[PDB]
């Protein structure tokens, strides 16, 4: 004579932690690298003639 | 409260604490703990060059 309606949102297994003013340190469910730090060490001739 | 038996006060340690949480360790993120410089430039001088 009654229904339960509710909502809600995703999730995944094992998320990421990130670094956000109000907690120090919190988890969410993606992220993503803003630092390049890896390098093919060879130098592309292209476009910038070499 | 208010009930019947009188007043009273009671507060809620787990709300008051997730406030301290946050506010504490906030500050030391924002700004680095600490940063080390040593020979640089004469901010200073006495003579025109
Ligand atoms: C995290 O969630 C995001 C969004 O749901 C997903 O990552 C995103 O993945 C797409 C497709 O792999 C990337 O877009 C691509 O952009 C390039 C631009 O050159 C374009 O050539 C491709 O056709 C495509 O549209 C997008 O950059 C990427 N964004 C990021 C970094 O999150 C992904 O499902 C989840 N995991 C990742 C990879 O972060």
């Amino acid at each position: 004579s009654t229904a339960t309606l509710c909502l809600g949102h995703h999730a995944v297994p094992n998320g990421t932690l990130v670094k956000t003013i109000t907690d120090d340190q919190i988890e969410v469910t993606n992220a993503t690298e803003l630092v390049q730090s890896s390098s093919t060490g060879k130098i592309c001739n292209n476009p910038h003639r070499i | 409260h208010q009930n019947s038996e009188g007043t009273g006060q009671a507060a809620d340690l787990k709300s008051t604490q997730a406030a301290i949480d946050q506010i504490n360790g906030k500050l030391n993120r924002v700004i680095e703990k600490t940063n080390e410089k040593f020979h640089q430039i004469e901010k200073e001088f006495s003579e025109v060059e």
